[PDB]
RNA sequence: UUCUGUCUCGUGCCUGGUGUA
């Protein structure tokens, strides 16, 4: 149940972007933007 | 399009380019003295080839304007450097002058495979097969060409203690063995990203591409994939753990709808580096997808050297297993004896001796081609100065029985370099 | 005439000298992906039951049933246990597993001897392990080679490959009648070191070393020195590799010719003259003279005496005993190696100068008209020979003397008379000069304006003008004559390059 | 992707024997003791404590390939003393040599701190 | 099937302690694609526990 | 009167040993005691070896004619 | 990238000697007395130090993808 | 036939090194005692890292693998812990494993040195090599940057992983002089006198000694830390002592399991 | 003396470039 959080490019600003809407960042309308780290389980052997 | 170099002039059997040149050349930081003050002031000058054939030009002033019984006594010009003649790959070659010429021109095609950090904001690139280093390395034995190829900031490789030894039969016929124990404090090891790329589409009137997680209720087409791994987004989360035929983007197109969506490379299990969203030209939804794998050098892996010496890893032994010497100090890579006298790359042992003598003396050693100030034996009477064999042999010890072997091996420092 | 076939794998070859020389040790996913289809029977339906139970996930299981109407069942899918029933005339794909036969092929696959057959032992790390001497039928190096492997479906072709196409089946080759596997590279070093009169084990060694002969009866040879401390000889344990009673004389390589003929004939001062007798090593030192892929050699013998099994076995145990003993032995390659103890390296630099002073010589009568034309030749082609023979005596006497000057233990030594790897000509060049370089057979050209470089002065035909390099590698190249290295090497390169594309046609 | 976990050096699966005698065929008072996940550590100790022993007339090992986990450990001995307890006992005491190495160690280690 | 997709820990034999994503999984065994290694494992499901 | 050799080609044996492995894999009865093994290559060669495969060899010659072999009346080469 | 925890041949930890190293070579010391200095005796730990390039300096200059 | 009677030295011992002689061992015993310094002694090592969060230029692997390498000072609970594969709990606990995390966030302007004093842990006698000499640099982090996660440290010895080796270099030799000429020099003068030898700079190596085992075996223990240098070779002993047990105990039952 | 599970192998191609043995 999450609107689906994006970071933006050249902000680094968390923006919420659903489906069928343009990615733009709200401020400075930068069209870059990268998802933010998964919160599943991240195990490592440390080997 | 003519194709030149610089050269240095030379009036009588004297250089014109005169110690203040040198001076004002080394301040350059603080006045901004520079190659534009040099060409200006008619030291330096563009030869071309056309040009060359009525230049008698010296390769050295320092012996070749003196005489005894006179050749020449009429040069024009000077060469700066003889060791100017290689490119960006053949420079960064140590004591290529050592070593039989396919062996340079091998090296020269290996050097632009060698792993390392290719640049700087590699993190930021979405990249298709881009490969980085864990840990590279400065090579212990350098040209001092290697200085402008920006080598020292953005390395290829790294200096492990090359055994010279036929030793359990596995580094053999071209290929090497690797320490176990090395391996696993990250010697070699690298990671692989890889980076997939999709854009939606108006495919016409009737049909549209769209990312969403796929439901069988009501995509046609589905295969045994696990697209729960994606979010409702329907791009797979960065820092997922992804493998062979798992879905990375869920595009489906409409007729009720195909699935149409991007999988894994099939056999390639890597972990989601990071997810980038954007717009293309068209003003399309399109997203880059970088996946990152570790790959831990194993058996099979292709590792050269700086002198032509490909090889790939026969087997790999722990610590306990590989010949140590009177202290413990074990060769990351055991390369076959072999290799060396058919195809003559005495420059790689050159390498091995001073790579040794940098480690103990604590400085990088010079392996710039035509020294004249740089032999053998100079390099043996600083290495017996360390309490070490002055040609680089060791006493090893079999890792196996704990008995010395009765040939002393050769070992030293060598920048092996990971294909 | 030729298509893509199912059931084939590719992978990077590497080393495995433990391996018999009929056996390729296959990574496990390989294995576990190529399948066999073999027919239920009474004699192994239940091995094929419980192995139909394993399904596709564990390795040793299989893939599909096949049931006699032809509807194959996927067991990658685990269907329900009815399916899972097997009767007398299914077939099951099982996965590939030990003992296999297997067809291996490099594609340059110039003869017959390029797609032996071998026996398959699956082991780790995703690579196709193969025999040291098997090198050479495929003349696949370690460097980074691929081989394909084919693996046949049906018995009556496993049948076919395992009696035609067996790598022991193939030690002989009809194209030359002498072998084409044998000792080589490492082992033939080793064993070089090994055979030689001065090599001495305890009880200790060899009863390690004879842990790896497969077919020793197992009773330990009297020692050939009992007091005053058992000690065998290198030779004495050799002897127990040697398959049943052959029976050859073989030269080692550093026999001298006038041996044969003055006393000490029968019984050699430097240990040459290999003497096979009923099975043993009676006299010499085992090179490739012996051990090689030459006609009339140990193993030659031993094939044409002996089946190609105990061949196989003879192959297998040389090179396990030999490199068992090289873990005590130890062998290597430095640059104590190529130094020259400063009294060999003036007789370099003498010989040299008096070879540059005579080349200068013979300019001079050129440049006179002194030379007289020989017979055939012009005046500038008989001058060019007069130097390439002045020049070429300089760089083989250099070598000569360069050859005499090494020690006993020099590791080059060790790797040339043992024909393993490299030459007496390496030799020279590495410790003494590297001599002329030459492009299309004639020294360095004129590129430039009457001269090789811009270094020189024009019309110079001295060596150093034209190509003679006069360092070796071990003192480094002046830069000029680099450059001519360079140009040099590349023909070799070159010719490489455009020599493959007529010849395969 | 077929890399072993190293683990397999050491863990016993099921069905694995620690240690599986056969006897040798071609030749009397023999056996070949395989040991299974075990290396040079405990190979070139038992082969050498065997030696020793004024009764064992061939003591080796061999490991039949490294990538395989087993070692195979030949003894053969005079016809008065089996193989077996010419093993048992190059271990019995080969235990009390250590033990010993411990006992002398630990006084030498307390004997060297202030002393 | 059941418990295919869902993430795995587990907690017995010589992969303790490792977590990993169900690919398949049969009346007695799974397969669990380990998130550290790049292998997938065949593991009994009686060594399993769920974490989600 | 037979003029081929009267011994086994490699190729006769090899395509014998197949054929009859073959025969064997599909429950043939087999001519000789299994002491226990169950690949039916090893049956066929232990048959070979024993002499009593039940197969003919069909020898064609050039001009046309052929001359029938019982696998019991030549000699086998290994 | 990063100086590495343990010296890939024998295994001494040289990760905490980075900073002190450079420390040393801030102060005129030459890299061999500096290696002495940091107790690296052995050639293999010694050629951890000469030979590292310190990359994640350079990393470090990008802004972060908060 | 029955055991012979060894001995031991100890010339040098300091909280980094042990130097010992041991005497009328055989040479496989002295090399399989320094085999298992190698491999076969138990330490605690991170061999589990939950990454929470990870901002850092440093790859989620790459710190795991840094994590793995930190040598943690197992002196007595290294003895007491249970092999996590062989303890009965489910995930972990205290008598299988020590629980570690390092929960990191740069905001100041300033760079971070993520060192291993943030490596905070649930025990008080297994922490980073720090009770009393900088720390080993886990990761540098820039304003913003920030690094969260669980690790637990396992029982585990050389032969697994290499994180698990108690040792940094260990130094075995034996006959310093060429007196059983087990090594043949092509020319005995160029070689550096060993550090045990006792011989005059006159001579090169000691005259040939036909009937000759070696004994005085020099061993020079280096420790990464993780165990005091003397505890790694009593570790080695018992270890050793309880393989041999185990295996006389194994061979017995196949004995009798005929 | 109300029912209801019903899902099982999908796939571009040409051309050019670089690279491996
Ligand atoms: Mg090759
Ligand atoms: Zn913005
Ligand atoms: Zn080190
Ligand atoms: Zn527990």
């Amino acid at each position: 149940q999450q609107p689906m959080i994006y970071i933006c490019g050249e902000c680094h600003t968390e923006n919420e972007i659903k489906s069928r809407d343009p990615i733009r960042c709200r401020e400075c309308g930068y069209r870059i933007m990268y998802k933010k780290r998964t919160k599943r389980l991240v195990v490592f052997d440390a080997r | 399009g003519r194709i030149c170099r610089p050269l240095l002039i030379v009036e009588k059997q004297k250089l014109l380019l005169k110690k203040r040149h040198i001076d004002q050349l080394k301040e350059r930081e603080y006045n901004n003295y520079s190659w534009q003050d040099l060409v200006a002031s008619g030291v330096v000058e563009y030869i071309d080839t056309l040009e060359e054939e009525t230049v008698m030009l010296a390769m050295t002033p320092d012996d070749l304007q003196e005489k005894e019984v006179a050749y020449c006594s009429t040069y024009t010009h000077c060469e700066i450097h003889p060791s100017m003649i290689l490119g960006v790959c053949a420079s960064i070659i140590p004591f290529p002058d050592h070593n039989q010429s396919p062996r340079n021109t091998y090296q020269s095609a290996m050097g632009k495979q060698a792993m390392g950090v290719y640049i700087t904001n590699f993190h930021v690139r979405m990249d298709t097969l881009a490969h980085v280093l864990y840990y590279p390395q400065k090579p212990l034995v350098t040209t001092r060409s290697m200085e402008y190829l920006r080598f020292r900031e953005l390395p290829a490789g790294i200096n492990s203690i090359v055994a010279i030894a036929s030793y359990t039969g596995y580094n053999q016929e071209d290929s090497v063995i690797m320490n176990r124990s090395a391996v696993d404090r990250g010697f070699f090891r690298s990671v692989f990203y890889r980076s997939y790329k999709e854009q939606e589409s108006k495919k016409g009137f009737d049909q549209e591409e769209v990312f969403e997680k796929p439901t069988r209720e009501t995509c046609q087409g589905m295969r045994h994939a696990i697209y729960d791994k994606l979010d409702d987004d329907g791009l797979i989360a960065p820092g997922v753990r992804v493998s062979g035929d798992d879905v990375i983007i869920g595009k489906t197109v409409t007729l009720t709808k195909r699935d149409c969506s991007t999988f894994l490379r099939t056999s390639e299990t890597g972990i989601v580096d990071q997810v980038m969203v954007t717009l293309n030209q068209e003003g399309y939804k399109f997203c880059k997808i970088r996946v990152r794998s570790v790959r831990i050098p194993q058996i099979g892996d292709k590792f050269a050297s700086r002198h032509g010496q490909k090889g790939t890893c026969g087997i790999q032994y722990r610590q306990e297993d590989m010949p140590f010497t009177c202290e413990g100090i074990t060769p990351d890579i055991i390369i076959n004896p072999h290799a060396i006298p058919s195809r003559m790359t005495i420059g790689h042992l050159i390498e091995c001796l001073q790579g040794k003598v940098s480690a103990n003396k604590g400085e990088i050693g010079d392996a710039t081609p035509f020294n004249d100030a740089v032999n053998v034996q100079k390099i043996s009477n600083l290495l017996s100065d360390y309490g070490y064999h002055l040609r680089g042999n060791e006493v090893l010890y079999n890792g196996f029985t704990g008995r010395k072997i009765t040939s002393q091996i050769f070992i030293g420092p060598t920048y092996y370099q990971r294909l | 005439m030729g298509k893509r076939v199912d059931f084939s794998a590719r992978t990077v070859i590497t080393p495995d000298p433990n391996l018999s020389i009929d056996q390729v040790g296959v990574p496990r996913s390989i294995a576990a992906n190529m399948t066999f289809a073999e027919i239920v029977t009474p004699f192994n339906i239940d091995r094929l039951q419980e192995l139909v139970r394993r399904g596709n996930s564990q390795y040793p299981g299989a893939k599909y049933i096949i049931r006699d109407n032809g509807d194959r069942i996927d067991l990658r899918f685990h269907p329900k246990p009815s399916d899972l029933h097997l009767q007398t005339g299914y077939k099951v794909e099982r996965h590939m597993c030990d003992g296999d036969i297997v067809i291996f092929n490099r594609q340059p696959t110039l003869h017959k001897m390029s797609m032996m057959g071998h026996r398959v032992r699956i082991l780790p790390w995703s690579t196709f392990r193969l025999n040291l001497s098997v090198t050479t039928p495929y003349n696949a190096d370690f460097d980074g080679d691929e081989m394909n492997l084919h693996l046949p479906q049906s018995l009556e072709t496993r049948a076919e490959i395992q009696e035609l196409a067996m790598v022991p089946r193939m030690i002989v080759t009809p194209q030359s009648n002498r072998p084409v596997m044998g000792i080589v590279q490492d082992t033939l070093t080793a064993v070089r070191k090994f055979t030689k009169r001065d090599v001495f084990l305890e009880r200790g060694e060899v009863m390690n070393l004879l842990m790896f002969l497969s077919t020793w009866d197992g009773k330990v040879p009297q020692p050939a020195i009992l007091k005053p401390r058992p000690l065998w000889t290198g030779k004495q344990i050799f002897s127990l590799i040697i398959p049943g009673h052959i029976n050859c004389i073989r030269t080692h390589s550093t026999h001298p010719d006038d041996e044969d003929s003055g006393p000490y004939k029968h019984i050699s001062p430097g240990d040459t003259k290999v003497v096979v007798e009923n099975g043993e090593l009676i006299m010499g030192i085992l090179c490739k003279k012996s051990l090689g892929t030459s006609a009339g050699s140990l193993v030659h013998i031993s094939y044409l005496e002996m089946g190609h099994d105990i061949t196989r076995l003879f192959y297998s145990n040389i090179q396990t005993v030999i490199n068992n003993w090289l873990l005590i032995e130890g062998h290597t390659i430095g640059i104590g190696d190529s130094i020259a103890d400063s009294k060999t390296y003036q007789d370099i630099q003498n010989t040299i100068k008096k070879a540059k002073q005579d080349v200068i010589e013979v300019i001079e009568k050129a440049h006179n008209n002194e030379l007289e034309p020989t017979p055939g030749n012009t005046l500038r082609q008989t001058f060019e020979n007069q130097v390439n023979r002045i020049l070429n005596d300089a760089r083989d006497k250099t070598g000569s003397s360069a050859q005499k000057s090494l020690s006993e233990y020099n590791n080059f030594k060790s790797m040339v008379v043992s024909g393993a790897k490299g030459s007496k000509i390496n030799i020279s060049q590495v410790i003494a000069v590297v001599g002329q370089q030459n492009v299309e057979g004639k020294r360095i050209p004129f590129g430039f304006k009457h001269r090789t470089l811009p270094h020189f002065i024009k019309d110079d035909y001295g060596p150093e003008s034209r190509g003679f390099v006069e360092n070796s590698y071990l003192a480094g190249l002046t830069p000029t004559e680099f450059f001519f290295h360079a140009m040099g090497g590349r023909e070799g390169l070159i010719d490489t390059a455009v020599k493959t594309a007529e010849t395969g046609y | 992707m077929n890399a072993p976990p190293a683990f397999e050096s050491f863990l016993l699966f099921e069905g694995e024997k620690k240690i599986t005698i056969n006897k040798d065929t071609k030749v009397p008072n023999a056996c070949l003791f395989t040991i299974n996940k075990e290396d040079h550590t405990l190979g070139n100790i038992i082969k050498s404590q065997l030696l020793k022993d004024p009764q064992v007339l061939f003591a080796g090992y061999k490991v039949p390939h490294p990538l395989e986990h087993k070692i195979i450990i030949r003894v053969q001995t005079t016809p008065d003393y089996s193989p077996q307890e010419a093993f048992t006992n190059a271990i019995t005491d080969l235990i009390s040599e250590l033990s010993l190495l411990e006992e002398r160690f630990r006084v030498a280690i307390k004997d060297k701190q202030e002393g | 099937n059941e418990l295919i997709g869902q993430t795995v820990r587990i907690s017995q034999g010589p992969y303790k302690g490792y977590i990993g994503v169900v690919k398949d999984a049969t009346e007695s065994t799974a397969r669990v694609e380990l998130h550290s290694t790049c292998q997938t494992i065949s593991v009994d499901r009686q060594r399993l526990t769920t974490v989600g | 009167k037979r003029i081929t050799t009267p011994y086994m080609t490699k190729y006769e044996r090899a395509r014998v040993l197949g054929t009859r492995a073959l025969q064997i894999a599909m429950c043939a009865p087999v001519m000789v005691e299994l002491e226990g093994e169950t690949d039916p290559l090893l049956i066929a060669m232990k048959e070979l070896k024993a002499r009593k495969i039940p197969i003919i060899i069909r020898r064609y010659l050039p001009d046309g004619s052929y001359e029938d072999w019982g696998v019991d009346e030549l000699i086998i080469s290994d | 990238m990063i100086i590495p925890v343990r010296c890939f041949t024998c295994g001494k930890i040289v990760g905490n000697k980075w900073e002190a190293y450079l420390g040393l070579l801030q102060a005129e010391y030459t890299e061999g007395d500096a290696l002495d200095a940091l107790g690296l005796k052995r050639y293999c730990c010694r050629r951890m130090l000469l030979a590292h390039v310190d990359l994640i300096e350079k990393l470090l200059n990008y802004a972060p993808l908060e | 036939p029955y055991a012979n009677q060894p001995t031991v030295r100890i010339t040098e011992l300091t909280d980094e090194n042990v130097k010992f002689i041991i005497e009328n061992t055989d040479l496989a015993v002295a090399n399989s005692i320094r085999r298992v310094f190698i491999a076969e002694v138990p330490i605690i090592a991170i061999d589990w890292v939950q990454i929470d969060a990870n901002s850092s230029v440093l790859h989620d692997e790459f710190i795991a693998h840094r994590l793995g390498l930190i040598p943690l000072t197992s002196d007595d609970i290294v003895d007491k812990l249970q092999y996590s594969r062989d303890c009965t709990c489910e995930e972990f606990c205290p008598e299988c494993s020590v629980e570690f995390t390092l929960d990191v966030r740069c905001n100041e302007d300033q760079t971070r040195h993520v060192t291993s004093r943030d490596l905070i842990s649930n025990s008080p006698r297994v922490i980073p090599v720090t009770s009393r000499q900088d720390d080993i640099l886990i990761v540098k982090l820039r304003k913003g940057q920030e690094l969260r996660l669980r690790a637990y440290a396992k029982k585990g010895f050389g032969k697994e992983h290499a994180k698990w080796n108690p040792t940094a270099g260990v130094a075995f030799e034996y006959d310093p002089d060429n007196a059983l000429r087990h090594t043949v020099y092509p020319k005995p003068e160029e070689w550096p006198k060993s550090e045990y030898s006792e011989l005059d700079e006159d001579e090169s190596q000691a005259p040939y000694d036909p009937n000759g085992k070696p004994e005085r075996f020099y061993y020079n223990v280096e420790s990464c830390g993780s165990l005091r240098p003397e505890t790694i070779v009593l570790s080695a002993l018992s270890g050793l002592k309880k393989k041999l047990s185990d295996l006389q105990t194994q061979l017995s039952h196949e004995i009798q399991s005929d």
